[PDB]
RNA sequence: AAAUAAGGGCGUAUGGGGAAUGCCUAGGCUCUCAGAGGCGAUGAAGGACGUGAUAAGCUGCGAAAAGCUGCGGGGACUGGCACACACAGAUUGAUCCGCAGAUAUCCGAAUGGGGCAACCCGCUAUAUUGAAGAUAUAGCACACCGAUAGGUGGGCAAACCCGCUGAACUGAAACAUCUAAGUAGGCGGAGGAGAAGAAAACAAAAGUGAUUCCGUAAGUAGUGGCGAGCGAACGCGGAUUAGCCC
RNA sequence: CUGUCUGAAUUCGGCGGGACCAUCCGCUAAGGCUAAAUACUCCUGAGAGACCGAUAGUGAACCAGUACCGUGAGGGAAAGGUGAAAAGAACCGUGAAUAACGGAGUGAAAUAGAUCCUGAAACCAUACGCUUACAAGCGGUCGGAGCCCUUUCGUGGGGUGACGGCGUGCCUUUUGCAUAAUGAGCCUACGAGUUAACGCUGCUGGCAAGGAUAAGUACUUCAGUACGGAUCCGCAGCGAAAGCG
RNA sequence: AUGGAUAAUAAUCGGGCAUAAGCAUAUUACCGAAGCUAUGGAUUUGCAAGUUUGCAAGUGGUAGGGGAGCAUUCUAACAGGGUUGAAGGUUUUUCGUAAGGAGGGCUGGACUGGUUAGAAAAGAAAAUGUAGGCAUAAGUAACGAUAAUGCGGGCGAGAAACCCGCACACCGAAAAACUAAGGUUUCCACAGCUAUGCUAAUCAGCUGUGGGUUAGUCUGGUCCUAAGGCGAACCCGAAAGGGA
RNA sequence: CACGAAUGGUGUAACGAUCUGGACACUGUCUCAGCCAUGAGCUCGGUGAAAUUGUAGUAACGGUGAAGAUGCCGUUUACCCG
RNA sequence: AGCAUAGUGAUCCGGUGGUUCCGCAUGGAAGGGCCAUCGCUCAAAGGAUAAAAGGUACGCCGGGGAUAACAGGCUGAUCUCC
RNA sequence: UUGGGCUGUUCGCCCAUUAAAGUGGUACGCGAGCUGGGUUCAGAACGUCGUGAGACAGUUCGGUCUCUAUCUACUGCGGGCG
């Protein structure tokens, strides 16, 4: 028997053009045009996750060292002092004491120092 | 509809008893005189067909 | 210029006419092909004359 | 009234545009079972022109023109698509259906001559002013045979079948033998089928007894630039069965 | 079978059994007719479809071999749906207007009003919320204030997003393409490894030194149980063959 | 380290710039990948328990090979849903490794579909692919001989183009009259400005209604014949047919 | 290098929208361009296409690169729209 | 068979010698089969046929930057300069 | 950083001047800027090769150069905002 795929055929674009909301011109409505743009969308979503873990490794490093200079140092000399002498503690939870808990801070910097 | 059996391969290569095809050799038509006796007494013998010729031969011979 | 079609009404019915096709073997073939095939217009003979 | 960035971007809502999708059928496709396989000089197939209370088309019908008659069925509406203003017919039994009849203009094998199909022009008999211009009816082609009054055939149209002719592309990884293929095409005739059909036949030491078709035999024997390829027959199992005339 | 030439005997004769000869076997040419089983559908009556459903199915579901193209042979389209029933909008107003619209009546529906069932996408516009006139590139992605709606109240949802990091579309052909190598204006619909016959491998099933029927036939509630062993494969191979096994 | 010429659009340690932030050796800390590890989860083979779990080794991928599945149309059985609202269209939530499934609101107003098994006209983003619809170029080219127009009245809702009048201009061996070929009603009058007229139009070779073609002498037939055609009889050729 | 006698040899009055060289007259051909008129063009009112088109908010230099960059790297420049 | 490595040509077809191997009803024969052996500068020597040369600026179709002419690129043989 | 004669010429020789009459690159700059004189289209003829069809880095006469500027790049003129 004659079998045509007519309503599913437009179903399925639909959900994958609706993910395509918010695009400038005709990349939201034209099919061929909306479809190229969400595979390299989710190309990009797909990549940009293994650096948003070292682009917020650098951040914590920046404002270590930030809050690490304010006491006559330097972020290699207090990574090094802390690391050599059983801290363990990661450079996110260090950063947010810098930056909330300048008294804490210190207090780290005072004792591994 | 029926496969036909080519008849340059069907005149030669018979089957042999379990999964064989059985040839003659080549080279003992006309030029005789000057090859030694051992080469002619060699080729005289039957010979098998390769196994890598085998699987032509069978589907020449409609043995799939 | 001059084209290709100068009209004549005897011309006309002198090569294509009911008479002409109906004189020869083969030209009264065409009058079994298109009565065959169901053209409501046969040859140009069909075309009405002036009254 | 308000707002205002001249304008642009994004999101929502409401519009125009278009015809997809969904649903449906008026139409198509492949077949099964049982029939039939033709029409035409008493003028065919196919058309032209006409025909309505009203009528542009379609349908039906031919100057007897959406109709006439006979025999059966049928029992209240009917004057086709087609309605509306109307006008008429019809339980005395209309309209309608089945079968059998009548009329059936012109062209067309077209057949009185011709011709540019639907036109023109005639001869002989009769009648009309009969006489010039013209009219109404009948008969006027060809071939054959019938001895003579008269009979037969012209042409058209699906496939099957028969006879006469009959390619090339293609394949051979080129190409000429070969294949394609006695296929496509052309011409003529007949019937529901046609052709074939009753042994100057097979077979092999045993036998069968007309032809046709189905399954094996068999992709076998064989044939072939022994290349591509082509490819039986005997015997066996079934459908049907029928033999006769010079 | 013959286009041309030649050319026999009459039954102790003639022809055939794949060159030819002898023996055996079969038949009796140079005359004719013959139903059934067999092939097809311009048609006819009845009936079906794990057949199509308006770009499908016949070119043609509809004034289709039509409209259009050519001198001619010839080629050849597009075009279905209001509503249950036209009850198809009397009447009034703006308007020059029987152009259109707003009312009024019909309906269950008039955003079912004749472009008439539902009616999407491309495309063209209006209103509202957030941004945008010192800022350079496949226009996205990951972070990120601020401002608008909603709220089971939230390390809840939706919209816009100042600013920062990364990022030279897709397909095909290529050693190698952002390539300035090919291709596409966009959307909707159509569109390309399917079937028959004959085989081979993998899985599964029946029977098992056996396995299986074909054509056909009978019955019947009929395109759908019994019978049918003709025949095919396997069970023994070698040799060109006689042949041996 | 220094001198040993340089190329044509503006240049280079990548730039700022550095006398060390250059070079040579030695040391320490740190940064640094999808590498390794920490946490959660999924999957393929091999080994055991059973009827999913545990351990080990893995899990980039083109040509290509293998295994599990989704949707679509229809069919056979059992079990259903719908005018108290089916299919279809538009938004929203949730579930799955994905193809996809399920639920809610709005339009819509009659069909639809679960489980197991089966079949296939069974899935588009590209073929300078086909048909229909709609954009861009863009309110851009163009509006078709540079013979020419101006004013005043008329109908009219509406006049640069229509009608009338006065002026101007052009052709005039022509852009004048007849008519053949051809067209086949375009001819004339009245209503209309929808489509047609490359603009509007009250106008028209457009639309709808009523009319229009009169032959003894004109052109053809009834008269004749040329080129050529047909052609009884006759002569040829497989047939159709050819010559005459 | 490598003409040659009816694929004819050598001349020839007239002729040629034939090819080639030179002379007179004449001129915007030029030195060297200038001025004027109409149509097109420009603005406005009416009607209104087409070729082309993957999406685009579409810079320059030096370099890299399938060896000649609007889109890549570094620097420089650039208010938005016609 | 030569001190050893080169002195060569598949298949089809046809010829010669040997052979109760078969020989289409039977007995012969024609013919075929088996062994030995002959005929191919098939020299393009794994030989597409027994049998085969050119032009296209009148050309056409299908493809290539797999491959040349112009230009770009790499290197200087040549060139120019020191 | 000149103007002419010859040649399609680049080049080159010559004539008369000048302070000088430079060397080169930019797809041997520039044909959606111009011409088509040369070269590679179809016609014809000569020399030569080929039996022939035809050919020549041999010569001569003639022979259609398409496109309404989207983005950027330039030359000018405006509107909006700050």
């Amino acid at each position: 028997p004659r079998s045509v795929n007519s309503v599913a055929k437009r179903a399925r674009r639909k959900k994958i053009m609706k993910q395509a909301k918010g695009f400038f011109g005709r990349r939201k409505n034209v099919w061929t045009v909306a479809k190229n743009a969400v595979e390299k969308a989710m190309s990009y979503a797909y990549r940009d996750r293994k650096q948003n873990k070292r682009n917020f490794r650098s951040l914590w490093i920046q404002r270590i060292n930030a809050g690490a200079r304010l006491e006559g140092m330097s972020y290699s000399q207090f990574m090094g002092k802390v690391k050599a002498n059983g801290i363990e503690l990661n450079r996110k939870v260090l950063a947010d004491l810098a930056m909330n808990h300048p008294e804490a801070f210190k207090a780290i910097l005072n004792k591994v120092k | 509809p029926k496969m036909k059996t080519k008849s340059s391969a069907k005149k030669r290569f018979k089957v042999t008893g379990s999964g064989k095809i059985k040839r003659k050799h080549a080279f003992k038509s006309h030029i005789l005189t000057k090859k030694s006796k051992k080469r002619k007494l060699a080729l005289t013998h039957s010979a098998l067909v390769h196994k890598t010729d085998e699987k032509s031969i069978k589907q020449q011979l409609r043995i799939i | 210029s001059k084209r290709t079609f100068q009209p004549s009404k005897r011309k006309r019915r002198n090569k294509h006419g009911f008479m002409d096709r109906m004189a020869s073997a083969n030209g009264r073939k065409v009058l079994a092909r298109r009565r065959a095939k169901g053209r409501h217009k046969l040859t140009v003979s069909s075309e009405p004359r002036h009254k």
